[PDB]
C-alpha cells in the first residue's frame, strides 16, 4: 500500500497543506447560510451556465435527513463522499438508537472525518467547507459550519466559498434582532446576503428552506424571484 | 427431505427444430399451500429459457446470479451466449458455492445462437451437467412423470404435437402428486417467434 | 510502492512516452491480414554464430486458435506469456470454450494497465501483435505499451516502421492470398534487415482455419523463393 | 521508499489546486472531437475518430462509443487505456445493482457511483489519477432521456448538449446558437451532428468514415440502441453536401 | 553524483557503495584474529580499555552461538548482539526440527542468507560487523569460516579483521598454524596483537581469547584465567 | 550533506550520523549517576525544573523489586521502553513465577532497542537508559546507548557536563566497591557536584536517589529521606 | 520536502517535534491552578466574531467528575484525544469500580501521544504531532494535582503551568503571585488578572471560560452565574 | 534520475540493468562455457588472494540439482542468493510435476524472479550472470546463459567477465573450422580460450573446470590432479 505522512509542519508552525486547502475553499462558489426562528434557510450562487446544464446534478443545497440538511463550498470532488457517508451516520444512528439524530451528533461525526484524513497515512485533507444546519428536538435549530482541519463551530448567520469574509461583513453589520425574526425575512437576508458578490447574475440565486416537522423544500424560481422582485 | 418441502416441478421436451417447457404453478409449503402464482420459469432471452425446482428460495436466488453474470457476457462479447455455455455457467456457480449446497434443479433449453439447431440439457442438486436429447425432468413427482414421458416422447414432432404432448404428459403425471398441481405454465421455443398457453387443470 | 507514471505538462505519459521509444529501437516486425488467415514476420538477430537459434523462439502460441510476437526488451515478454496463457485457461474453466481474440486481448492488455496505475512498478517496454483465429473471422490486433489495442487490416512496428508502413500503402492490396501476403512481408522487411538474410534469422508464422501453426526453417526456405 | 522520486499527486499547489488533475483536462483536449446531445425522442452521440490510415479496420461495433447495459451507453475521450477500467466498473456496479432491486439502475446513480471511485485515487492510495473523460446517455424510469458529462477529477454535471476532446471551444459556442432546447429532435439535430463535425474537423470533405454515429430511444416499452449505418451517414452527409448550395 | 545515496542503486562502475561504507565501517573496528589447527580453532580479540569504570569482563566480544559453535564479531557491537540471537534462535529450530547440531557449513550459510537480504533491498540497511564462526566435531573438526557485510563465506586457516588486518594477516602466513596445537597458539596469538596495537591514539587493552577444540570436550568455552595469563607472560617475552 | 538524511545511508567513514545524532540527543539532557558495591547499588539522578515555578522531572521510573531504572535522554521515549520493561518483568513472574535476571532483561531490551535501527522509517530510541538490578551473584550497573550498545560499569555517569563526574568517579572507583550504603550515596551525591556549574551545586529539592541491596528490594527516595543522606558530607 | 519526520538534527533534535512545540506558540493563553483546596483551569475562548458561538465551542470538557481539561492551538486535535482519555476513565471504572486518578489519566494520554508515526503502522494511526498545550487538574483522595503536558507527551506535577501565546510572560507571572496555601477565590483573583493583562480583549464572562475542583465539589462548570461574579470580584 | 533507479530512459535503455551489467564485468574473473556433441564444459578463473585461503571453501561451481550444473561470474553476494532460491524451485518443481526439473524451466523461473527485480522498483538486479547447463533426454546437453535483466537462450558458446570481448572471438575461430566435438578436446577449448587471453599458462589451482556428459547426467567437477594432466602433458 502507500503508507507516508502527507501534511507536515513548518518553520513558522503553519500546515502548508492545511492553508491551501482553505484556500481551494475560497476559490469554490459562494454559499450562505443563517439560522431563522422557527426555519431555517440555505442558499448558494450558481455560476451562470448558458443554455446547457440540468440543475438535478447542480444543486449543491442537499438534505443529510429530515431533521438535519446541509450545503457545501469548494471543490463538488470531495463534497460527494461526505454527503453519501454522513447520511450513513443518520441511518446509522437511528440504527443503533430509536431516538431520532441530533445535528450537533451528525455534525461532529462529519468534521471529525476530516480530522482523520488530515493525520492519517497517505490519506488527503478535504477543500470542502460545509455547513450543517437542522432542527433539533423541541424545534430549536442549529447551524454548524466544518472546516478541512476538523474543526466545528456554530453560527447563527454564515457565508461560505469565495467572498466569504466581504458577505461576512454584510452579515455582522446587517445582523441584527430584525434578522431572521420571520419565514419571509429570513428568505430576504439570504439572497441580501448573495448580491455583494453577484455581478450581473441575476436569477442565478438559488434558495431552500426547511419549515418545522417537514423536510427541506427547494423554493421553485419564480418563487425566488417573488422574492428577489423587492430590492430597492 | 428439503427439496420436497416447496415441491414444483418443471419439464422440458425438444421437437424436431424446436423445443418445449412446461411446469407448475404451485408454491406452497409441505402439506400446506400457500399461492398458486408462483413463477418457475424466467426468459434468459432470445431462444433461450431456464428452469428452476425444489427449494423455491435458491430458484429466485441462483436465477438472479444468472443475468449478473449473463449481462457481463452478454456486455463485453457482442453476441448471445450458447446453451451449451450457459449449461457450464451454472454448473460452475453451483460448485463454488458445492460445500453448503443449494437446492435447485436447474432445466437449460433453446436453440443454437447462430441459427436454428436446437439444444436441451438439465443439471443436478451438486452441480453436475447432464447432456440429454430427449426430454428432462425435475422436481419431486419426478418418478411419477417418466414413465409418462418415455411413453408418449419421440424424436422428431411438429408444435402442434408438442403442444397436446407435454400436455397431456404434465396432466396424468403431476394427477397422482400431492405437492404439485393447479396451475400449469407452457412454453414453447420456435424458431421465429414463442408459444406460450395456459393449460386448464385439476384444482387439488 | 508508488506509482512513479506521472502527467506532463503537455498532457503527455512521459514513462509510457519512452516506453515506446524502446519498442522503436529494437528489432523490425511486420504483420498482414489477408485472405483466411494472418502472417506474422519478425527478424531475430543474434549477436554471434555461437548462439543457438531454435532454442528460443520469438513467435510463441497462446493457444490453439491464437498466437503472439513481439519487438522489445525480452524478458518483459516472457511475463506476458505466463499471464496470457493461464487467463486463457481460467476462461475454458468458466466456458468451456476457446477464448476469443478480442476478449482475450482486453484482459491481457488490462495487465498493461494494472502495471502503468499500481505502485512500484514500471510500465511495459513491450509491444504484441495479436492474431487469432474466431468463427471464420481472421484477427489482427496490435497492442502498445500503453495497453491501447487496436484493429488493422496491417501492420509495421519495431525499426523502420515508417519505410514498413510506405511498403502496406503501396504492396498490401485486397483479396490478396495469404501464401502472397508472406512474400509481401518478405519484400517488406527486405530493405530494413541487410547483411546475409537466411532462413534461421527471420521467423514466421500464421494463423488460418486449422489453427495457429509456427513455420519451421526449412519450410521458411522455400518461402524465401521470393 | 525512495521519497526523492515520490510525486505526491495529494499535495496542493500554492495556487489551491491539483497538479495532475491540471495536467488532465489538456491530455483529454489532445484526444478526439466528440459531441452529444439530449433531443426529445431520445440521445444523440456522435464522435470523430482522429486516428486515420488505410490499413485500419476496426472490427468492433464502434471506437469510441460503448453500450453500458440495455438502458445506457457511453462515449469516451481521453487515455484510450484507462477508459477500459472505468467501463469494467461501470458493468459491474449496474450489474450489482440488478441483484438488490432486481430493476435497470437510473442515470444519476451509475454516474454519481463510478465518479466517486474516480476521485478516490485524487484522495489516497498515491496512485496516478484517471485521465479520462466520458459522456453517458440513456433512459430511466423517472427522469427519462439523459445526458451527463464527466471530468477527471470526479466533478460531473448534468447537460443538455456539450462536446468533449479537441475543438471544444469552437465546438460548444456553436452547438449553443443554433440548439433548440427540447424541441429540435433526432431526425433534425442530427444534421446538426455532420455539420458540427464537419466544422471541427479542420480537413475538408467530412467523410463518413472519419466519424461515428450512435443513437438510443426506447420505443414500445423497450429501449433500443443501434450505430447508425454508414451507408445511410454518407447520404446524411449528402444532405450537409447540398447545405452550402441551396 | 548521487549514485552512493542508496545500496539498490548500482555504480555506473557497477559497484555497490553501501556495502562497500559497511566494510569499511569495519575497519573502524578494533583488531580481532582467529586461527584454526588440528586440534581445534582459537579464538582471540583485542579488548580496548575506554575507561577504568568498566568492570572486569565488560564489553565482552565473544558470543556463543550454539554448543558447538562460537562466534568473534568486529564492527558495531549492538549489530553483532543482534545478529546473535538470530544465529541462536536459527540454531535452536534446526535442532527443534532435525534433531541434531547444525554443521558450521549449514549455519555460516543460512546467516549469510540473512546478512545478504538486507544488502538486497531498500528498505534495510546491510550490518556493520563482520564476524567469525568457528566449530569442532568429531565428525568434521575445527572449522573455521567468515562472513561479510556482503554476507559471503570464506574459510580461512587464520585470518585477521579489524582496523589493522592486512599487517596481521602477513604475520600468520610466515609461520605454519596447522601442525601446531592449540596449546600453542594461544601463545602465537597473543604476540601478534602485542605487534598490531602500538599506543598512538588508543592508551591500553587486555587480551580476550576463546576455545573450542577437543580440549574443550567439542563446547565453546571462555580461556581460563590461569591458562591465559601463563600464555601471556610467555608473551611478555618479545616485549622484554 | 546528502548523508544525513536517515539511518540506511553509510558515510564513507563507515558511519551512520542519525545513530552519532541519537548520541547527542542524550548528552543534551539531565545527567544521572550510578554505582555499585559487593553488596549495594544506588542510582543517583539528577530532577531538573524548566522554571522555579514548575516542579522537577521524575528521571527515575520504577522496574521491579530487583531492577529498577533512569533515565536520560529525550523524556517520552523513554516511556515505550517502560511500559515494555514492566510487561517482560511481569510476564517472567507470572510464568516462571520468578525475576527476570538483571543481564537477560537488558540483553531483551537491547534488542528490541537495535530492531527499529536498521528498519528504514523506524526512529531510534534517543533516550539513554542507566539501568541497575539486584541477583545471586550482587548488584549490576548496566549503562545503555541509543546504538543499543550496553556495558558492565562500576560506575558510570551520563550527560551534559559528566566528563569531570566521570574523572571523580575513576580515582575513587577503588573506594565504590568497600564502602557501605551510607558511604555509597555519600560519594555518590558528591560525584553529582560535577555535573553542573560552581552556582547551582545540589540540593536536596532536585535530587532524588535510589538503592537496591541483599536484603534490600528496589526503593525510591526523593526528600524527606534524602536529607540526612546529603548533610553531614563535606564537598 | 527533502526532509523526514524522524531525521535527526546535528543538535540531537528532532525537525517535526521541535516544529509541534514551535506552532504551539499560536494557541489561545490559558492557565491552569493547583490549590491546597481544589485545582482551579481558565482558558480564552479567542472568539473571531459575534455570530460564532462562545458558548458552543468548549476548550475545558469533564471526563471525569475529578478531571478537567485545556485546548490550544488546533482545537480538533485535542478533541481526538480527549475522545480516547474518557473511553480509558470509564474503562478504568468498568473493571476496578473506582475513579482513574490524575495520574492515571495523563498515562494514558502519554501512551497515545507517543505513538506517533508513520511507516511500519496502520493507516488508523495518527502521522504527526497535536498543536496541543494540555493542562489536566483534578482531585482526588491524593488530593489536588495538575499536570501539564507539550507535543512531547511528558508529564509533571506543577502548581501552574501556562500554555498558549503568552505563556512566556505568563509563567512567570504565575509564579510571582501564586505561593503557599493560596486558596480558590485568591486563585480566581490572580488569575484574570494576568490573563486580562496579556490577551488583547477585554475581560469578559463570554470571552473566557472558568471551572474549578474541590474534595467536596466535583467539577462544576461556570454559568453566566459564577462567571459574571468572579468577572466584578476580581 | 534514470541513471539511479530503473525507470525508462530517453533512448529506451535501462541504466540501472546497464550499470549492473558492469557490476558482473567488475568482479575481475572470466568465465566460458562451450557446448559439445556428446558434453557440456565450464571453465571459470579461480582465484586464491591469499595463502590462507581454502580451495574447498570457495567455489563457483554450484550444483542446483543433481543432474543441473552452474556456475557464477560477478559479486560473491548475489552469487549465493540466486543458488539458494534456484533450490527453492527445482526442488519445488519435484513436489508438484514429480520429476527431475528441465533446463528450460530452471531458467525461466529463475529469469521470472529476476525479472521482477526489473520490474519492481523497490528490489534491485542482482550483479551475477547465471550460467545452467545440464542434459534433457531429447536435445541432448543444454546451455543457457541468464542475465540479470531476464533474458536466457541457447548458447553454443558462451563467456563472461572482463575478458569476454576477446573470449566470445577465440570461441568463433574454434567453432568456424567445425571443430570435431568429443569431450576431452573440447575442455581444452574452454582451457585454452582462457589461457591465450591471458597469456599466462595458469595452474591447475588457478581454474574450476566442470564437466557433465550422456553417460553421466549427474554434474561433475573436474579433479585438480586431472586438470594437472590435460594441462601440462597436453598442452598440443
Amino acid at each position: 500500500s502507500y503508507d507516508r505522512a502527507i501534511t507536515v509542519f513548518s518553520p513558522d508552525g503553519h500546515l502548508f497543506q492545511v492553508e491551501y486547502a482553505q484556500e481551494a475553499v475560497k476559490k469554490g462558489s459562494t454559499a450562505v447560510g443563517v439560522r431563522g426562528k422557527d426555519i431555517v434557510v440555505l442558499g448558494v450562487e450558481k455560476k451562470s451556465v448558458a443554455k446547457l446544464q440540468d440543475e438535478r446534478t447542480v444543486r449543491k443545497i442537499c438534505a443529510l435527513d429530515d431533521n438535519v440538511c446541509m450545503a457545501f463550498a469548494g471543490l463538488t470532488a470531495d463534497a460527494r463522499i461526505v454527503i453519501n457517508r454522513a447520511r450513513v451516520e443518520c441511518q446509522s444512528h437511528r440504527l443503533t438508537v430509536e431516538d431520532p439524530v441530533t445535528v450537533e451528533y451528525i455534525t461532529r461525526y462529519i468534521a471529525s472525518l476530516k480530522q482523520r484524513y488530515t493525520q492519517s497515512n497517505g490519506r488527503r485533507p478535504f477543500g470542502i467547507s460545509a455547513l450543517i444546519v437542522g432542527f433539533d428536538f423541541d424545534g430549536t435549530p442549529r447551524l454548524y459550519q466544518t472546516d478541512p482541519s476538523g474543526t466545528y463551530h456554530a453560527w447563527k448567520a454564515n457565508a461560505i466559498g469565495r467572498g466569504a469574509k466581504s458577505v461576512r461583513e454584510f452579515l455582522e453589520k446587517n445582523y441584527t434582532d430584525e434578522a431572521i425574526e420571520t419565514d419571509d425575512l429570513t428568505i430576504k437576508l439570504v439572497i441580501k446576503a448573495l448580491l455583494e458578490v453577484v455581478q450581473s447574475g441575476g436569477k442565478n440565486i438559488e434558495l431552500a428552506v426547511m419549515r418545522r416537522d417537514q423536510p427541506l423544500k427547494i423554493l421553485n424560481p419564480e418563487e425566488i424571484e417573488k422574492y428577489v422582485a423587492e430590492i430597492e | 427431505s428439503i427439496m420436497s418441502y416447496n415441491g414444483g416441478a418443471v419439464m422440458a421436451m425438444k421437437g424436431k427444430n424446436c423445443v418445449a417447457i412446461a411446469a407448475d404453478r404451485r408454491f406452497g409449503i409441505q402439506a400446506q399451500m400457500v399461492t398458486t402464482d408462483f413463477q418457475k420459469i424466467f426468459p434468459m432471452g432470445d431462444r433461450l429459457y431456464i428452469g428452476l425446482a425444489g427449494l423455491a428460495t435458491d430458484v429466485q436466488t441462483v436465477a438472479q446470479r444468472l443475468k449478473f453474470r449473463l449481462n457481463l457476457y452478454e456486455l463485453k462479447e457482442g453476441r448471445q451466449i450458447k446453451p451449451y455455455t450457459l449449461m457450464s455457467m451454472v454448473a460452475n456457480l453451483l460448485y463454488e458455492k458445492r460445500f453448503g449446497p443449494y437446492y435447485t434443479e436447474p432445466v437449460i433449453a433453446g436453440l443454437d445462437p447462430k441459427t436454428f439447431k436446437p439444444f436441451i440439457c438439465s443439471l443436478d442438486l451438486i452441480g453436475c451437467p447432464m447432456v440429454t436429447d430427449d426430454f428432462v425432468v425435475s422436481g419431486t413427482c419426478t418418478e411419477q412423470m417418466y414413465g409418462m414421458c418415455e411413453s408418449l416422447w419421440e424424436p422428431n414432432m411438429d408444435p402442434e404435437h408438442l403442444f397436446e404432448t407435454i400436455s397431456q404428459a404434465m396432466l396424468n403425471a403431476v394427477d397422482r402428486d400431492a405437492v404439485s398441481g393447479m396451475g400449469v405454465i407452457v412454453h414453447i421455443i420456435e424458431k421465429d417467434k414463442i408459444t406460450t398457453r395456459t393449460l386448464k387443470a385439476r384444482m387439488d | 510502492s508508488f506509482s512513479l507514471t506521472t502527467f506532463s505538462p503537455s498532457g503527455k505519459l512521459v514513462q509510457i512516452e519512452y516506453a515506446l521509444a524502446a519498442v522503436a529501437g529494437g528489432a523490425p516486425s511486420v504483420g498482414i491480414k489477408a485472405a483466411n488467415g494472418v502472417v506474422l514476420a519478425t527478424e531475430k538477430k543474434q549477436k554471434s554464430i555461437l548462439y543457438d537459434e531454435r532454442s528460443v523462439h520469438k513467435v510463441e502460441p497462446i493457444t490453439k486458435h491464437i498466437g503472439l510476437v513481439y519487438s522489445g526488451m525480452g524478458p518483459d515478454y516472457r511475463v506476458l506469456v505466463h499471464r496470457a496463457r493461464k487467463l486463457a485457461q481460467q476462461y475454458y474453466l468458466v466456458y468451456q470454450e476457446p477464448i476469443p481474440t478480442a476478449q482475450l486481448v482486453q484482459r491481457v492488455a488490462s495487465v498493461m494497465q494494472e502495471y502503468t496505475q499500481s505502485g512500484g512498478v514500471r510500465p511495459f517496454g513491450v509491444s504484441l501483435l495479436i492474431c487469432g483465429w474466431n468463427e471464420g473471422r481472421p484477427y489482427l490486433f496490435q497492442s502498445d505499451p500503453s495497453g491501447a489495442y487496436f484493429a488493422w487490416k496491417a501492420t509495421a512496428m519495431g525499426k523502420n516502421y515508417v519505410n514498413g508502413k510506405t511498403f502496406l500503402e503501396k504492396r498490401y492490396n485486397e483479396d490478396l492470398e495469404l501464401e502472397d501476403a508472406i512474400h509481401t512481408a518478405i519484400l517488406t522487411l527486405k530493405e530494413s534487415f541487410e547483411g546475409q538474410m537466411t532462413e534461421d534469422n527471420i521467423e514466421v508464422g500464421i494463423c488460418n482455419e486449422a489453427g495457429f501453426r509456427r513455420l519451421t526453417p526449412t519450410e521458411v526456405k522455400d518461402y524465401l523463393a521470393a | 521508499m525512495s521519497r526523492r522520486y515520490d510525486s505526491r499527486t495529494t499535495i496542493f499547489s500554492p495556487e489551491g489546486r491539483l497538479y495532475q488533475v491540471e495536467y488532465a483536462m489538456e491530455a483529454i483536449g489532445h484526444a478526439g472531437t466528440c459531441l452529444g446531445i439530449l433531443a426529445n425522442d431520445g440521445v444523440l452521440l456522435a464522435a470523430e475518430r482522429r486516428n486515420i490510415h488505410k490499413l485500419l479496420d476496426e472490427v468492433f461495433f464502434s471506437e469510441k462509443i460503448y453500450k453500458l447495459n440495455e438502458d445506457m451507453a457511453c462515449s469516451v475521450a481521453g487515455i484510450t487505456s484507462d477508459a477500459n477500467v472505468l467501463t469494467n466498473e461501470l458493468r459491474l456496479i449496474a450489474q450489482r445493482y440488478l441483484l438488490q432491486y432486481q430493476e435497470p439502475i437510473p442515470c444519476e446513480q451509475l454516474v454519481t457511483a463510478l465518479c466517486d471511485i474516480k476521485q478516490a485515487y485524487t484522495q489516497f492510495g498515491g496512485k496516478r489519477p484517471f485521465g479520462v473523460s466520458l459522456l453517458y446517455i440513456g433512459w430511466d424510469k423517472h427522469y427519462g432521456f439523459q445526458l451527463y458529462q464527466s471530468d477527471p477529477s470526479g466533478n460531473y454535471g448534468g447537460w443538455k448538449a456539450t462536446c468533449i476532446g479537441n475543438n471544444s471551444a469552437a465546438a460548444v459556442s456553436m452547438l449553443k446558437q443554433d440548439y433548440k432546447e427540447g424541441e429540435m429532435t433526432l431526425k433534425s439535430a442530427l444534421a446538426l451532428a455532420i455539420k458540427v463535425l464537419n466544422k471541427t474537423m479542420d480537413v475538408s470533405k467530412l467523410s463518413a468514415e472519419k466519424v461515428e454515429i450512435a443513437t438510443l430511444t426506447r420505443e414500445n416499452g423497450k429501449t433500443v440502441i443501434r450505430v447508425l449505418k454508414q451507408k445511410e451517414v454518407e447520404q446524411l452527409i449528402k444532405k450537409h453536401e447540398e447545405e452550402e448550395a441551396k | 553524483t548521487g549514485y552512493d545515496l542508496s545500496a539498490s542503486t548500482f555504480s555506473p562502475d557497477g559497484r555497490v557503495f553501501q556495502v562497500e561504507y559497511a566494510m569499511k565501517a569495519v575497519e573502524n573496528s578494533s583488531t580481532a584474529i582467529g586461527i584454526r589447527c588440528k586440534d581445534g580453532v582459537v579464538f582471540g580479540v583485542e579488548k580496548l580499555v575506554l575507561s577504568k569504570l568498566y568492570e572486569e569482563g565488560s564489553n565482552k566480544r565473544l558470543f556463543n552461538v550454539d554448543r558447538h559453535v562460537g562466534m568473534a564479531v568486529a564492527g558495531l557491537l549492538a549489530d553483532a548482539r543482534s545478529l546473535a540471537d538470530i544465529a541462536r534462535e536459527e540454531a535452536s529450530n534446526f535442532r527443534s526440527n532435525f534433531g541434531y547440531n547444525i554443521p558450521l557449513k549449514h549455519l555460516a550459510d543460512r546467516v549469510a542468507m540473512y546478512v545478504h537480504a538486507y544488502t538486497l533491498y531498500s528498505a534495510v540497511r546491510p550490518f556493520g560487523c563482520s564476524f567469525m564462526l568457528g566449530s569442532y566435531s568429531v565428525n568434521d573438526g575445527a572449522q573455521l569460516y567468515m562472513i561479510d557485510p556482503s554476507g559471503v563465506s570464506y574459510g580461512y586457516w587464520g585470518c585477521a579483521i579489524g582496523k589493522a588486518r592486512q599487517a596481521a594477516k602477513t604475520e600468520i602466513e610466515k609461520l605454519q598454524m596447522k601442525e601446531m596445537t592449540c596449546r600453542d597458539v594461544v601463545k602465537e596469538v597473543a604476540k601478534i596483537i602485542y605487534i598490531v596495537h602500538d599506543e598512538v591514539k588508543d592508551k591500553a587493552f587486555e587480551l580476550e581469547l576463546s576455545w573450542v577444540g577437543e580440549i574443550t570436550n567439542g563446547r565453546h568455552e571462555i580461556v581460563p584465567k590461569d591458562v591465559r595469563e601463563e600464555a601471556e607472560k610467555y608473551a611478555k617475552e618479545s616485549l622484554k | 550533506n546528502q548523508y544525513d538524511n536517515d539511518v540506511t545511508v553509510w558515510s564513507p567513514q563507515g558511519r551512520i550520523h542519525q545513530i552519532e545524532y541519537a548520541m547527542e540527543a542524550v548528552k543534551q539532557g539531565s545527567a544521572t549517576v550510578g554505582l555499585k558495591s559487593k553488596t549495594h547499588a544506588v542510582l543517583v539522578a539528577l530532577k531538573r525544573a524548566q522554571s522555579e515555578l514548575a516542579a522537577h522531572q521524575k528521571k527515575i521510573l520504577h522496574v521491579d523489586n530487583h531492577i529498577g531504572i533512569s533515565i536520560a535522554g529525550l523524556t517520552a521515549d523513554a516511556r515505550l521502553l517502560c511500559n515494555f520493561m514492566r510487561q517482560e518483568c511481569l510476564d517472567s513472574r507470572f510464568v516462571f513465577d520468578r525475576p527476570l535476571p538483571v543481564s537477560r532483561l537488558v540483553s531483551l531490551i537491547g534488542s528490541k532497542t537495535q530492531i527499529p535501527t536498521q528498519r528504514y522509517g523506524r526512529r531510534p530510541y534517543g533516550v539513554g537508559l542507566l539501568i541497575a538490578g539486584y541477583d545471586d551473584m550482587g548488584p549490576h550497573i548496566f549503562q545503555t546507548c541509543p546504538s543499543a550498545n550496553y556495558f558492565d560499569c562500576r560506575a558510570m555517569s551520563i550527560g551534559a557536563r559528566s566528563q569531570s563526574a566521570r574523572t571523580y568517579l575513576e580515582r575513587h572507583m577503588s573506594e565504590f566497591m568497600e564502602c557501605n550504603l551510607n558511604e555509597l550515596v555519600k560519594h555518590g551525591l558528591r560525584a553529582l557536584r560535577e555535573t553542573l556549574p560552581a552556582e547551582q551545586d545540589l540540593t536536596t529539592k532536585n535530587v532524588s536517589i535510589g538503592i537496591v541491596g541483599k536484603d534490600l528490594e528496589f526503593t525510591i527516595y526523593d526528600d524527606d529521606d534524602v536529607s540526612p543522606f546529603l548533610e553531614g558530607l563535606e564537598e | 520536502y527533502d526532509r523526514g519526520v524522524n531525521t535527526f538534527s546535528p543538535e540531537g533534535r528532532l525537525f517535526q517535534v521541535e516544529y509541534a512545540i514551535e506552532a504551539i506558540k499560536l494557541g489561545s493563553t490559558a492557565i491552569g491552578i493547583q490549590t491546597s483546596e481544589g485545582v482551579c483551569l481558565a482558558v480564552e475562548k479567542r472568539i473571531t466574531s459575534p455570530l460564532m458561538e462562545p458558548s458552543s465551542i468548549e476548550k475545558i470538557v469533564e471526563i471525569d467528575a475529578h478531571i478537567g481539561c485545556a485546548m490550544s492551538g488546533l482545537i480538533a486535535d485535542a478533541k481526538t484525544l480527549i475522545d480516547k482519555a474518557r473511553v480509558e476513565t470509564q474503562n478504568h471504572w468498568f473493571t476496578y469500580n473506582e475513579t482513574m486518578t490524575v495520574e492515571s489519566v495523563t498515562q494514558a494520554v502519554s501512551n497515545l501521544a507517543l505513538q506517533f508515526g508513520e511507516e511500519d503502522a496502520d493507516p488508523g494511526a495518527m502521522s504527526r504531532p497535536f498543536g496541543v498545550a494540555l493542562l489536566f487538574g483534578g482531585v482526588d483522595e491524593k488530593g489536588p494535582q495538575l499536570f501539564h503536558m507539550d507535543p512531547s507527551g511528558t508529564f509533571v506535577q506543577c502548581d501552574a503551568r501556562a500554555i498558549g501565546s503568552a505563556s512566556e510572560g505568563a509563567q512567570s507571572s504565575l509564579q510571582e503571585v501564586y505561593h503557599k496555601s493560596m486558596t480558590l477565590k485568591e486563585a480566581i483573583k490572580s488569575s484574570l488578572i494576568i490573563l486580562k493583562q496579556v490577551m488583547e480583549e477585554k475581560l469578559n464572562a463570554t470571552n473566557i471560560e472558568l471551572a474549578t475542583v474541590q474534595p467536596g465539589q466535583n467539577f462544576h462548570m461556570f454559568t453566566k452565574e459564577e462567571l459574571e461574579e468572579v468577572i466584578k470580584d476580581i | 534520475f534514470d541513471r539511479h533507479i530503473t525507470i525508462f530512459s530517453p533512448e529506451g535503455r535501462l541504466y540501472q540493468v546497464e550499470y549492473a551489467f558492469k557490476a558482473i564485468n567488475q568482479g575481475g574473473l572470466t568465465s566460458v562455457a562451450v557446448r559439445g556433441k556428446d558434453c557440456a564444459v565450464i571453465v571459470t578463473q579461480k582465484k586464491v588472494p591469499d595463502k590462507l585461503l581454502d580451495s574447498s571453501t570457495v567455489t563457483h561451481l554450484f550444483k542446483i540439482t543433481e543432474n543441473i550444473g552452474c556456475v557464477m561470474t560477478g559479486m560473491t553476494a548475489d552469487s549465493r542468493s540466486q543458488v539458494q532460491r534456484a533450490r527453492y524451485e527445482a526442488a519445488n518443481w519435484k513436489y508438484k510435476y514429480g520429476y527431475e526439473i528441465p533446463v528450460d524451466m530452471l531458467c525461466k523461473r529463475i529469469a521470472d524472479i529476476s525479472q521482477v527485480y526489473t520490474q519492481n522498483a523497490e528490489m534491485r538486479p542482482l550483479g551475477c550472470c547465471m550460467i545452467l547447463i545440464g542434459i534433457d533426454e531429447e536435445q541432448g546437453p543444454q546451455v543457457y546463459k541468464c542475465d540479470p535483466a531476464g533474458y536466457y537462450c541457447g548458447f553454443k558458446a558462451t563467456a563472461a567477465g572482463v575478458k569476454q570481448t576477446e573470449s566470445t572471438s577465440f570461441l568463433e575461430k574454434k567453432v568456424k573450422k567445425k571443430f570435431d566435438w568429443t569431450f576431452e578436446q573440447t575442455v581444452e577449448t574452454a582451457i585454452t580460450c582462457l589461457s591465450t587471453v591471458l597469456s599466462i599458462d595458469f595452474k591447475p589451482s588457478e581454474i574450476e573446470v566442470g564437466v557433465v556428459t550422456v553417460e553421466n547426467p549427474k554434474f561433475r567437477i573436474l579433479t585438480e590432479a586431472e586438470i594437472d594432466a590435460h594441462l601440462v602433458a597436453l598442452a598440443e
